RNA sequence: UAUUAUAUUUAUUCAUAUAAUUAAUAGGAUAAUAUUUGUAGUUUUUGAUACCAUGAUAAGGAUUAUAAAUUGAAAGUGUUAAUAUCAUAAUCAAAAUUUAUUAUUUAUAUUAAAUAUGUAUGUGUAGAUAAAAUAAGAAAUUA
């Protein structure tokens, strides 16, 4: 510490590790958080069994419990910083400066693609691509088709 | 060493002598591609034909990684069109009766 | 008329230069013809226009005929003369369309877009509900509510 | 609370200037312009407004 | 080139080089490996 | 169903490479492998079947399984003799021989000039194509702090791709041995290629009218109010419900009074309780599971 | 029209028959289903874009629901929502980290098994080698910076540093 | 995984992650094979029982095949338990006809 | 960045005037948070439902020594006015105090009571160049 | 075109000698490529 | 990419100035708020010009016939209760049903800002003569 | 199966093999050295 | 330790929810959860807590909503010049809602 | 001439062992022979280091509410802290206490393996939160200060390899460690089975099974933290007999056997 | 659509005006979908595994 | 001179960054028995830092033309590998406009879910500027 015997060339790479822990904290807190939200905000009766004064009471009890949880991770994902695992360059996701499937910044994607490190395939810079789905409706459509095979092809039970 | 792998097995060809026939060599102002073959592009399309690579069913070609060019997924072997279709297939075709769409809607 | 707001006027020649895209778009030309026919008046200028433009469209992908050089410049001047003829044949039409449309709107108790003349009714441009509170070109103050060109019964 | 008689630092600051003109960069004058119609020539105003 | 070294599995410029197998050659397994069969270790856990 | 269209078990192996020809040639390799192994297994099964066809006894157990019905289609307890049962068994074995033979005969079609592994008539297992995974990456090639325009004007397109072939093998029976070879093909797969295993098999389920009885709707109905959010967690138990298999006999009660109270035939109530000949007051009794 | 939804109990009909709403309550018990009491009858809107074969974007399923206000905030949204556990987020959490090999094994473990010893990172080694090279010519452009200072400030009883020139 | 996540400290969590990504167990049966004489001589699923079965399980029937996709638990075993239960519970209710 | 107003001046690039996707700009700078509306008074930059509970930040959650400023999403409550206790908020340059308590504040978040961008400008935080550019826009007198 | 065939210098059907590589060529796709294909039977 | 110049220090006694300025900006905002609430409610309560555009039909028709008959005898009371605010006026016309589908389709209504003028408005200039000291979003007279 | 690939166990197996002096087959632990040269052709000495 | 664990969507967690409720209720004194306020209870002490936004009911606003006694008006303009101080003389029987006893 | 980060440090291990052990040369890491790790920090320094490194929530940060300074300076302006007694006048105190920070064992899978809602991640294994001694989590005493320093602090000295270890952990790590560090066979060969706090629950299960309520009993069996006594398994299977439930009897037995130490083999 | 019996309800409006003049709001903030939120935006389209978009669950 | 056309159309009010500690390994049910349950030896070093500390990919139309064919280039635009010898400055929310390098909604109906912009009506009106010959539709003044 205090720049004595530092192992990595960029110190900020460590931040990337910190980020990982954030996601970990979210896995630990998501279910809990969301349940406490849903039970708190519910105006209709909770159920046949819990109604009226009991329900009001229980609602307040729960949001009191949720406020008491120190360090519970409530931060929405789009507000977490995206930072490269390689050069610790940052980019805004949903922008052309962040590349989502490798999760690296434009700067690193460029460097890694041009000196061959990533295996990708070059496609004409101006179109939609080789891909059928993108060719049809662009980004939104492909987004949809991904939803369709993750979820909708199942008739859940 | 782990690196003992990256030694040269064979002695690499020396550079003994001069630039090849019709090399790109650039005088006072010359726009020079190292890339384009000087002699084989100058040669008329009328004669040589629009082909960049042998005329063969494209399944034999792969769009190369890192190189703008295609290569053959069996090094250098080539099977002619005749070997994709059945024997004496009209316009090499799985079956002679119809084109692809004709086959589809006949089937339907 | 639904489109009421102040507008930007384009010089006739640039309107004609749109060719198939607007000025000669088949769809538009046909309902001009409908207006004339219904009023019981031949549409000659429209038909001239349609002829010229029809043919423009047919040859629109060809290269022009090869030019031999002349000190006279008779060729260049004859091409030009023909061209400005056609331009004028179409000016006449463009005028007819604006003319008859304004007149017909006068008969239908239609209110034109802002700052527009309707010969018998609004001599200076008609305006009501503009973004700007005065009449734009008179520089006179506008009444509330919007001025009425026609007597009330419908 | 209780709205004060004087405001020390509130009205103290420099007033933003009124714009002198209109349109692009607020520098355009109000004058007659090409888009202006002429109602004195023929049945159609000129240049004719879109119809 | 850098303080961070290339990782030989993900880099095609390693994988497809002359010292490894190019993607246009025939991709079969090179040699079989029997490790566990030849000399086997007895199980001793770190935990009792 | 007959021929190509029917089976006991289906396996789909989904192979995935980074390059299309990789996955194509892998599919030829794995395909020819399963052709050989498949023929060996199915041939073995076929000889077992031909022997069972030639003759054999009948389980006492299989006969008992044909004869458990309170009433058959002709409206009375039906007696299948061992003959009839053997005849059912025999008919099924017949069908299994046809199916085995069908698989074997398609294993023997694909010779060297003639091999087509795409059509299912011409080969076993066959191969289906599956549309490739293609993700296009869009990004700035510039590193510029000063202008957004110059960043946009440099934009590259590159794609990640993944290619897939599917191998389908339908078998007339289930063999753990085939399944074992098949799971183990993952150890000799081609370079940088992986796979999934889809299985669809047939399995007996059992519907118990005892555990999930079919009864009239309750005398009071259930509202929309038992369905609020969190009603799933608060107002409902998980099915099935627990119905008691044990009842205590009241004082004045008798065999038929107890049976009447429990909704049984007296015979049933005696069979479930076979240990006891007579029932005193305050004694614990087993409630026959069919009781209404 | 604004009407009262109505239900005829089968005992009251001149033929008993199973009422569709009753069946609906059955279906709600079986697959436990939230019955939204405030769902407006007027708002049935299919998603035209994805559900009509007339648009190039036609998936056959209602991709989005067309409700303007709908937000991640609402208890209803929370109740049908995919939790982040074991999704790609977890995969990123674990596999994308600064030195990728630290994902597969403890560096020290590996180093000690393969090489006899722990090895410094390449960067560290660079600074080390450089110090050795430039300590050989010039001396005393240097500084002495440690983690814990006591070892230099009170050195052990022995330790008489060799004089330098 | 045979490739990359085959052999080291990440092989475990990647494996488990695939297994949980794959929990779904699809349970099918043709309604045809449900129409059979029951042990009591009564047909197990008749016309009315089938109509009730279809209305109860809505989009869960297609081409005359009832299909339940059991996703509820992380492990496939538990999903066949769950799926099987829902099936018999749905049959139990359809059989009211 | 050109000038470093914080640490991040060193790490971040501006990228000219660059467009971000809708309602995601990396840095949440709410210039509009105090933006007067009589008719929208209770719906603008406040809770979407009046049946929502006050945020975390109106409550003492754990064993505290004390705080320096309370958060700006804290909502002003009758006790804020009545109790006569320090109510601070972190604004720039340093901190804004609610010193002169009014009931007109009640029920709104302090986001809304603190003008982010003041009409007041320090001439001493400005370079001579920057002061010139502020005179061009007709802000500073000269 | 003729306003760009300094910059199109790779783009026809070109016999190569050394084929271009991704370090040296940013957007070129290769000589065999057809961007505007016609439908042929 | 040049190294960022350091920002000059804050100011002396600027913390006091910022405190005071925000303080009384807020105190002022209380009266600006009070006044604009007064204005908003005064507007909601007071009458407006007729919302419909008389240049089109069914509104052009002489005030003794058609829609105006329908208004004078059946709708008058209600139209006056809502003070000719354009939203409830248009809704009442939908609910009177004796016009029925026409309200949105054939009939034309004045644009938002014109329809908001106080009853009695004679010249168009009025839109611009309303008070700018008050924060109603054009909902003030 | 979820735990059998941990590096501790892989390297422990290596350590066991090392104490029994059989490292020959192990991947991490062997360094191949010898290269096998190409076969000449009498069709040409020239072709490199 | 070996349990069947629900996954993904919250419905599937029925067991857990019950437990989380039981636990929460057990740990959380009503004495403390009293003090958590809803926006409307808080806003009840603002001088003008209730009126209609312009979208639906605007024309239903009454002059009776305005707290005119709270401010000072100019006779000529009809405009609010100053606001009286709210806090000093302010009496209320309900600082917290009626049902809260701390 | 000498610039240290820390003035003083201390030894991880104590006199009896060290005084003799020193005559045996130990090999230090060749490229960095001296090791000063976070075990070696003094008490004060450890406290300070442990406060920092937790972004906003953490006690180091002046505005977290846990700050011990009476004054803090924002851009030449000095701000005096508002004491909590005073903060409370307008900002009500809703404080449950430490039990609020720990969910039951029942929820450990919902939470991806944790019982603890604290700001640092808490591992149930010995090594990640290890200081000099093995890490052990108290579920009663969890505080924001975290005196035992068992949490995984993201930014402290020596943290990195700990973080890396945590990210490599196996799919059941939290759960397994929690289960094996408690619940283990006694040195006598006795089963862990009899515990005072779980006894009435086991009683209740037995009772329920004897009256033949199989589902209620199984539903209580779920909430058992510790190995249940043989008597429970006896009761539960005996209950399975009259209704013929075999699948259930078998899964009960197999549950208690070779998972739970073969309590079920009886 | 099935509705709860005994609940006062409305039918989809036939008249254009009825739709237009009702109190139905427009989308204003960013828009959410309970499944699709996990794949962030359409441009960040998060993918755990590279399965064919046409992959079919067995 | 032949291998064939710039004088058309549409545009121009352009702003946004914050609350300091980067240094190591460690495996658990259905395994023939390890409490290895709970694995405990401070202290001799100094660069990527707020700071001098080489490398490397951008943008930028000007004459290899039509056939079975692409209107985007190498001459280098923050983050990358041998020169060290002032300093912990890094997002996990809710935040402070001076910066050449940016296509905003312009008059029938107008704030419901993460909090989401109050300001400039002025005769389409200075000077000066921007973009395009590619599924569109433009045709005659080379070195
Ligand atoms: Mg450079
Ligand atoms: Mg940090």
């Amino acid at each position: 510490m205090r720049h004595i015997g530092q192992d990595v060339p960029k110190r900020h790479t460590h931040f990337v590790l910190e980020s990982r822990l954030m996601y970990e904290k979210s896995f630990r807190d998501c279910w809990l958080h969301s349940v406490c939200r849903a039970i708190s905000q519910l105006d209709e009766p909770l159920s046949k069994t819990v109604v009226g004064t009991h329900q009001k009471m229980l609602q307040r009890k729960v949001t009191c419990f949720q406020y008491n949880q120190y360090g519970l991770f409530k931060t929405p994902y789009y507000r977490l910083a995206n930072v490269d695992r390689y050069h610790a360059v940052q980019g805004v996701a949903g922008t052309r400066e962040w590349v989502p499937y490798v999760n690296v910044s434009y700067w690193t994607m460029n460097k890694m693609v041009r000196g061959g490190n990533l295996l990708v395939h070059r496609v004409h810079y101006t179109g939609w691509g080789t891909d059928s789905h993108l060719k049809k409706g662009g980004w939104e459509h492909r987004w949809n088709k991904v939803l369709q095979r993750n979820v909708l092809q199942y008739s859940r039970i | 060493y782990y690196w003992s792998r990256y030694r040269m097995p064979t002695q690499m060809p020396k550079f003994d002598g001069p630039a090849p026939v019709a090399a790109p060599q650039s005088m006072n102002s010359t726009k020079t591609n190292e890339f384009i073959d000087p002699i084989d592009d100058k040669f008329p399309m009328s004669i040589r034909g629009p082909l960049v690579r042998p005329d063969v069913p494209e399944d034999q070609y792969v769009d190369s990684w890192y190189i703008c060019t295609s290569m053959t997924h069996h090094m250098g072997d080539y099977r002619p069109w005749s070997a994709s279709a059945p024997p004496n297939a009209f316009r090499f075709r799985p079956f002679n009766e119809f084109d692809a769409k004709g086959r589809e809607y006949v089937q339907y | 008329n639904t489109f009421l707001t102040s507008s930007v006027a384009t010089p006739p020649i640039s309107v004609i230069r749109t060719g198939p895209k607007w000025w000669a778009d088949p769809e538009r030309m046909v309902r001009q013809k409908l207006m004339y026919f219904t009023l019981g008046v031949d549409q000659l200028p429209l038909r001239r226009t349609a002829v010229i433009q029809r043919d423009l469209q047919r040859f629109h992908m060809c290269k022009p005929p090869p030019r031999v050089g002349d000190s006279t410049g008779y060729k260049r001047s004859r091409a030009a003369q023909l061209n400005t003829w056609y331009r004028r044949i179409q000016y006449q039409e463009y005028h007819m369309q604006h003319l008859f449309t304004r007149h017909v709107w006068g008969l239908l108790r239609v209110y034109p877009g802002n700052t527009t003349k309707i010969q018998g009714k609004a001599d200076d441009g008609y305006v009501g509900y503009d973004s700007v509170p005065f009449h734009r070109y008179n520089r006179a103050p506008l009444p509330f509510p919007a001025r009425e060109l026609y007597e009330r019964r419908k | 609370t209780a709205t004060p008689e004087r405001f020390s630092v509130l009205g103290t600051t420099h007033p933003k200037p009124k714009r002198t003109g209109f349109g692009r960069n607020n520098k355009m004058r109000s004058k007659p312009s090409d888009n202006v119609a002429w109602y004195d020539k023929g049945p159609v105003e000129w240049l004719p407004r879109p119809v | 080139v850098g303080y961070t070294p290339v990782n030989p599995d993900t880099s095609p410029m390693v994988a497809y080089s002359q010292y490894h197998w190019h993607y246009n050659l025939p991709q079969g397994m090179e040699r079989p490996h029997s490790v566990n069969r030849t000399f086997a270790a007895p199980f001793q856990s770190n935990h009792s | 169903e007959d021929g190509i269209r029917g089976s006991e078990v289906t396996y789909k192996i989904v192979l995935e490479g980074f390059w299309d020809h990789h996955v194509m040639k892998l599919a030829e390799d794995v395909c020819m492998f399963l052709k050989d192994v498949g023929r060996q297994i199915v041939e073995e099964k076929l000889v077992a079947v031909r022997r069972l066809l030639q003759g054999g006894a009948v389980d006492p157990e299989l006969l008992a399984a044909f004869n458990c019905a309170r009433a058959g289609p002709f409206g009375g307890l039906d007696e299948y003799d061992k003959e009839e049962v053997a005849n059912f068994l025999r008919s099924d074995l017949r069908r299994l021989e046809e199916q085995c033979l069908s698989v074997i005969n398609r294993c023997n079609v694909p010779v060297p000039g003639a091999t087509n592994i795409y059509d299912p008539h011409t080969s076993w297992p066959h191969v289906e194509k599956l549309e490739p995974w293609v993700r296009m990456a869009e990004f700035w090639t510039s590193s510029s702090d000063t202008s957004f325009t110059e960043l946009e004007m440099s934009t590259a397109h590159y794609e990640f791709r993944k290619f897939f072939r599917v191998i389908i093998c339908k078998l007339p029976f289930q063999s753990t041995e085939f399944e074992k070879r098949m799971y183990d093909i993952r150890h000799w797969l081609h370079r940088q290629t992986s796979c999934e295993f889809h299985t669809i098999y047939r399995r007996n389920v059992i519907h118990d009218s005892a555990v999930f009885p079919t009864e009239h709707d309750p005398a009071t109905p259930t509202t929309h109010e038992h369905h609020r959010m969190f009603s799933f967690a608060l107002d409902w138990q998980s099915a099935p419900v627990n119905r008691l298999s044990t009842d205590t006999v009241h004082e004045g009660e008798s065999w038929d009074a107890v049976a009447q109270r429990l909704g049984c035939s007296v015979g049933e109530l005696k069979d479930a309780n076979a240990e006891r000949e007579t029932i005193e007051a305050g004694v614990v009794i087993n409630v026959p599971v069919t009781a209404t | 029209g604004v009407h009262r939804v109505g239900y005829t109990h089968p005992s009251t009909l001149p033929v008993p028959c199973a009422q569709r709403w009753d069946l609906r309550l059955a279906r709600a018990r079986i697959f436990q289903e939230y019955i939204e009491e405030k769902a407006p009858g007027a708002w049935q809107l299919e998603d035209e874009r994805s559900m009509s074969p007339e648009f190039k974007t036609f998936t056959g399923y209602p991709m989005r629901d067309m409700r303007p206000g709908y937000g991640q905030n609402l208890p209803d949204y929370i109740m049908k929502k995919r939790l982040p556990n074991n999704t790609h987020y977890e995969l990123f959490a674990r596999r994308d980290i600064p030195n990728e090999d630290n994902a597969m094994y403890g560096k020290y473990l590996y180093d000690m098994t393969v090489h006899g010893t722990s090895l410094p990172s390449t960067y560290r080694m660079h600074k080390d080698i450089n110090k050795a090279q430039r300590n050989d010519r010039k001396l005393s452009g240097n500084r002495f910076k440690v983690l814990c200072s006591s070892g230099a400030k009170n050195p052990p009883s022995g330790w008489e540093p060799i004089p330098d020139a | 995984d045979n490739l990359q996540y085959k052999r080291y400290d990440w092989q475990g969590w990647y494996q488990r992650m695939l297994d949980v990504h794959n929990r779904n167990v699809s349970l099918r049966c043709r309604i045809c094979d449900l129409q059979r004489l029951d042990g009591n001589g009564v047909q197990f699923v008749d016309m009315q029982t089938e109509r009730r079965l279809r209305i109860l399980a809505q989009h869960r029937v297609g081409m005359g095949v009832l299909k339940l996709d059991a996703d509820k638990y992380e492990d496939q075993a538990d999903n066949v338990t769950f799926g099987t239960t829902k099936l018999s519970e749905l049959l139990a209710d359809a059989r009211k006809a | 960045l050109k000038i470093a107003k914080s640490a991040f001046g060193f790490y971040l690039a501006r990228r000219g005037q660059r467009k971000y996707p809708f309602l995601r700009r990396p840095h949440i700078k709410n210039t509009h948070s105090m933006n007067p509306s009589a008719p929208y008074f209770w719906s603008f930059m406040t809770a979407k439902s009046q049946m929502a509970f006050l945020p975390e930040e109106n409550y003492i959650t754990g064993d505290w020594t004390g705080k320096f400023f309370v958060s700006k999403r804290q909502v002003y409550t009758l006790q804020h006015a009545t109790s006569g206790a320090k109510v601070r908020v972190k604004s720039f340059p340093s901190i804004f105090e609610f010193n002169s308590p009014s009931r007109w504040n009640i029920g709104k978040e302090m986001n809304t009571l603190t003008k982010p961008r003041m009409d007041l400008i320090d001439e001493q935080m400005l370079t001579k160049k920057q002061r010139l550019d502020y005179v061009r826009a007709g802000l500073l007198p000269k | 075109g003729h306003v760009m065939t300094p910059h199109t210098t790779l783009h026809g059907r070109r016999i190569f000698w050394i084929p271009p590589t991704w370090n040296r060529a940013g957007r070129f796709l290769g000589p065999h490529v057809t961007l505007y294909p016609g439908m042929t039977p | 990419w040049a190294k960022p110049k350091k920002r000059p220090k804050v100011g002396q006694g600027f913390h006091e100035k910022a405190q005071k300025w925000r303080e009384e900006y807020l105190l002022d905002r209380h009266r600006a708020l009070a006044d604009s609430l007064r204005a908003y409610v005064e507007f909601s309560t007071s009458k407006r010009v007729e919302p419909w555009d008389a240049r089109f039909k069914p509104f052009d028709r002489i005030e003794k016939d058609g829609v105006y008959v329908l208004m004078r005898y059946m709708m008058e009371e209600k139209l006056q209760l809502c003070n000719y605010h354009h939203r409830p006026v248009k809704r009442l016309f939908c609910n009177i049903g004796l016009m029925g589908p026409q309200i949105t389709t054939k009939a034309r209504w004045k644009p938002y800002r014109f329809a908001t003028n106080p009853a009695g408005t004679s010249k168009a200039e009025r839109m611009y003569q309303r008070d700018k000291t008050v924060y109603t979003h054009g909902h003030n007279d | 199966f979820y735990e059998w690939g941990r590096a501790v166990k892989q390297f422990d197996f290596i350590e066991f093999r090392r104490r029994n002096g059989w490292l020959y087959d192990l991947h991490l632990m062997k360094c191949t050295t010898k290269q096998v040269g190409p076969l000449r052709d009498f069709n040409d000495p020239d072709a490199v | 330790r070996y349990k069947a664990s629900p996954h993904g969507y919250i419905r599937h967690f029925e067991n857990e929810v019950r437990d989380l409720l039981q636990y929460v209720d057990g740990v959380t004194p009503w004495k403390q959860a009293q003090k958590i306020r809803t926006y409307w209870e808080v806003r009840s002490h603002h001088p003008m807590p209730q009126f209609n936004r312009p979208e639906v009911a605007m024309h239903r606003n009454t002059v009776g909503l305005l707290p005119a006694h709270m401010w000072e008006t100019d006779k000529k303009t009809g405009k609010v010049k100053s606001v009286k101080d709210s806090v000093r003389d302010y009496q209320t029987k309900t600082p917290y809602p009626k049902w809260v006893q701390l | 001439s000498v610039s240290g980060v820390f003035s003083k440090g201390r030894g991880i291990g104590h006199e009896a062992t060290t005084s003799i052990l020193r005559y045996i040369p130990r090999a230090r890491v060749p490229w960095q022979p001296s090791r000063f790790g976070r075990e070696n920090l003094t008490a004060a320094d450890m406290a300070r280091l442990w406060s920092r490194g937790r972004y906003r929530d953490g006690p180091g940060n002046y505005n977290s509410g846990y700050c011990t300074e009476r004054t803090h300076v924002l851009e030449e302006n000095t701000v005096s802290i508002i004491p909590r007694r005073e903060l409370e006048k307008y900002m009500p105190d809703i404080t449950i206490g430490p039990k609020a920070l720990v969910t039951p064992v029942s929820l450990m899978n919902a939470r991806n393996g944790h019982r603890v809602t604290h700001d640092l991640l808490h591992s149930y294994d010995p090594h990640i939160g290890r200081l000099g001694k093995p890490a052990v989590v108290d579920h009663d005493n969890i505080t924001v200060e975290d005196p035992n320093r068992v949490g995984l602090n993201a930014a402290t000295l020596d943290c990195r390899g700990r973080i890396y270890r945590w990210l490599r952990r196996g799919p059941f790590f939290q759960v397994d460690n929690y289960f094996r560090r408690s619940v283990k066979l006694n040195r006598d060969g006795t089963l862990p089975t009899d515990f005072v706090h779980e006894a009435p629950l086991m009683r209740k299960i037995i009772r329920l099974a004897h009256r033949g309520h199989l589902k209620a009993a199984c539903e209580e069996y779920r909430r058992v933290t510790t190995v249940p006594p043989v008597e429970v398994y006896r009761a539960l299977t005996a209950c399975c007999v009259p209704g013929a439930k075999l699948a259930d009897a078998v899964s009960i037995f197999e549950d208690g056997d070779s998972k739970l130490f073969y309590v079920s083999r009886d | 659509m099935q509705q709860i019996p005994g609940k006062v309800d409305q039918t989809p409006f036939e008249e254009d005006q009825t739709w237009l003049l009702h109190s139905i709001p427009v989308q204003q903030l960013e828009m959410h979908h309970h499944e699709k939120d996990l794949q962030d935006l359409p441009f960040i389209n998060h993918e755990q595994f590279p399965r064919s978009l046409e992959w079919n669950a067995p």
